[PDB]
């Protein structure tokens, strides 16, 4: 006999059993998502429970399979998802201190109180208090006082554990194949035993840069016009040649600009697309924004969606009887059972990111047919993918106007689509070189070829020339402000967002070869074209079975990065910032120091 | 039921193509090879019985489906299982067939 369909018997059961657990344990997460209770509790004590022991047993009793002797590099990769031995690689001391001090720094990163300013009775958090000190607020001073007020507090906690997490990251990741957990970050993100395209974990590390100095100059651009912006928002602080404030942005960590856009402002006559008011007219309440979402899915040319969702799920707030959380997750049972956590309101945010959730939907159902280790994207950024292709072409109006969800008395001109282009470039292109020197930080820290202590330093001068953001005071060794991070305290894997964010525009304009659409890339209808279509439903239905860059090369053409279509898509943008900061200073300059 | 009907399983494994017109009710374990089962053994013996669950809350491709196959038989001996139902009442007096 053979030991490869030993290994593939061992996958297939293995593969059931937890197909039958992981039912269990996402219907009790999502119990728990709708009701936050004393016996939801329990029921995700003893999912996580029975989850970790069938999962930790399982890959132990898979090492006694040899991996590379397998032809068939589905059950291949099947067993090297599953012979990855992880945290077992070492002993149970090292892994209690790392139990104790990551519990420890996420229960302080989670309610990390701010109590310095005013009376202590009040302790600013991220929704409740900091959210309205940061996404809108007219004052600089308060603004400095609280955030470095917080970063203090967030440092002097966090530091301490970040250090012995990053050497202990670094000796797991040394004996499970990787040179650091930044190469376990890239572990996935790597094609070997597949002949001809090859990808590796250090080609993302230059794709990485590459992307960089590709995208570069529409940064400066639009730094220079958010800089000229706000100077007239916030003068006699800010020189127009060096850099800017980390705490007016509008996001804390300085990561996005999504809510610094009526400060900057294209043109004050013309907003961005605005069809919520037929909607308050319209009575268009979360059912219909449903039906209409099934429309929108048979006008593209996606299967209608499933009424599996319907009898298992709500849309709307369930008052304050159950503990219901309106975080916009699509969960899937996997066993054909499809539930969506949203409180679909009247809002134009709830219904983009509506759009968001049914496309995670649409591509958890795009891979239906595949076992329990291949039921995902072939990397994490698939799913945002698909989410923010659908949220981006649902961003055109001129479908809503075809169908009558907008009246034809509004007109697309120029100004429209700037403004809506400009929405585009600071919510999320504007992120790009963030997430870029976050990503390529985090990784020169993990490789762990660099000093220990003098991180926060170099990583605050380093921040003046890649986004161009400078610190108004200078922060000491003794802070750990990029570890106040989701993704970071959590600490996930942050070049999702990263690559992902090129996703939504290279495949953007394989939908729109294919959909026979010119002009603009933004103005792209994916509706009323069953080509762009099924071409989109060609890479949604390999999923994770595959290695990702054969996706790559099925919906685009190639073992590395479509960079290009970015300016396809951010042409009339680019062509006005070229003709908005000429007469502005373009760039940045470190020496500037508020 | 929400705890799951699991007593209905099903064979990921057989012995050899099944052939049709017999039933093998019989659900004996199918070796894999290259190892004795020394009796019944979990990592290498794969017993090819497997559960069903069917919950309330599983999909379109898992639900509960009942299945009756009804298969007539060519053998040498003609029918006896069909619908005489002809049944029209009466006549009399009437130049009529019958």
């Amino acid at each position: 006999s053979t030991i490869e369909e030993q290994a593939k018997t061992f996958l297939d059961k293995f593969n059931h059993e937890a197909e039958d657990l992981f039912y269990q344990s996402s219907l009790a997460s999502w119990n728990y998502n709708t009701n936050i209770t004393e016996e939801n509790v329990q029921n995700m004590n003893n999912a996580g429970d029975k989850w970790s022991a069938f999962l930790k047993e399982q890959s132990t009793l898979a090492q006694m399979y040899p991996l590379q002797e397998i032809q068939n590099l589905t059950v291949k990769l099947q067993l090297q998802a599953l012979q990855q031995n992880g945290s077992s690689v070492l002993s149970e001391d090292k892994s209690k201190r790392l139990n104790t001090i990551l519990n420890t720094m996420s229960t302080i990163y989670s309610t990390g109180k701010v109590c310095n300013p005013d009376n202590p009775q009040e302790c600013l958090l991220l929704e409740p208090g900091l959210n309205e000190i940061m996404a809108n607020s007219l004052d600089y001073n308060e603004r400095l006082w609280a955030w470095e007020s917080w970063r203090s507090e967030v440092g002097k906690q966090l530091r301490p554990l970040y250090e012995e997490y990053v050497v202990l990251k670094n000796e797991m990741a040394r004996a499970n194949h990787y040179e650091d957990y930044g190469d376990y970050w890239r572990g996935d993100y790597e094609v070997n035993g597949v002949d001809g395209y090859d990808y590796s974990r250090g080609q993302l590390i230059e794709d990485v840069e590459h992307t960089f100095e590709e995208i570069k100059p529409l940064y400066e651009h639009l730094h220079a016009y958010v800089r000229a912006k706000l100077m007239n928002a916030y003068p006699s602080y800010i020189s127009p040649i060096g850099c800017l404030p980390a705490h007016l942005l509008g996001d804390m960590w300085g990561r996005f600009w999504t809510n610094l856009y009526s400060l900057t402002v294209p043109f004050g006559q013309k907003p961005n697309i605005d069809v919520t008011d037929a909607m308050v007219d319209q009575a268009w309440d979360a059912q219909r924004i449903f039906k209409e979402a099934e429309k929108f899915f048979v006008s593209v040319g996606l299967p209608n969606m499933t009424q599996g969702f319907w009898e298992n799920s709500m849309l709307t707030d369930p008052g304050n009887v159950q503990k219901a959380v309106c975080h916009p997750t699509a969960w899937d049972l996997g066993k054909g059972d499809f539930r969506i956590l949203m409180c679909t309101k009247v809002t134009m945010d709830d219904f983009l990111t509506a759009h968001h959730e049914m496309g995670h939907i649409q591509y958890d159902m795009a891979y239906a047919a595949q076992p329990f280790l291949l039921r995902n994207g072939a990397n994490e950024g698939f799913h945002e993918a698909v989410g923010e292709i659908m949220s981006l072409s649902a961003a055109t109006p001129k479908h809503l106007k075809s169908i009558g969800l907008l009246s034809p008395d509004f007109q697309e001109d120029n100004e429209t689509e700037i403004n809506f282009l400009l929405k585009q470039a600071l919510t999320i292109v504007g992120t790009l070189p963030f997430t870029y020197m976050l990503e390529k930080w985090r990784w020169m820290v993990f490789k762990g070829e660099i000093p220990k202590d003098q991180w926060m330093k170099k990583w605050w001068e380093m921040k003046r020339e890649i986004v161009g953001v400078v610190e108004p005071v200078p922060h000491d060794e003794t802070y750990c402000d990029p570890a106040s991070l989701f993704h970071v305290s959590n600490d996930y894997s942050f070049i999702r967002y990263y690559t992902r964010t090129l996703y939504q525009f290279q495949f953007q304009e394989a939908l729109c070869q294919a959909a026979k659409h010119e002009g603009p890339l933004h103005k792209c209808d994916i509706s009323n074209s069953t080509e762009a279509g099924q071409k989109l439903f060609n890479m949604l239905r390999l999923g994770k079975s595959e290695p990702w860059t054969l996706a790559l090369e099925n919906v685009v053409g190639a073992k590395n990065m479509n960079v290009r279509p970015l300016l396809n898509y951010f042409e009339p943008l680019f062509t006005w910032l070229k003709d908005q900061n000429k007469n502005s200073f373009v760039g940045w300059s470190t020496d500037w120091s508020p | 039921k929400p705890s799951g009907n699991y007593n209905y399983l099903y064979r990921f494994l057989r012995k050899s193509k099944l052939k049709p017109f017999e039933r093998d009710i019989s659900t004996e374990i199918y070796q894999a090879g290259n190892k004795p089962c020394n009796g019944v053994a979990g990592p290498n013996c794969y017993s090819p019985l497997q559960s069903y669950g069917f919950r309330p809350t599983y999909g379109v491709g898992h639900q509960p489906y009942r299945v009756v196959v009804l298969s007539f038989e060519l053998l040498h001996a003609p029918a006896t299982v069909c619908g005489p139902k002809k049944s029209t009442n009466l006549v009399k007096n009437k130049c009529v067939n019958f």
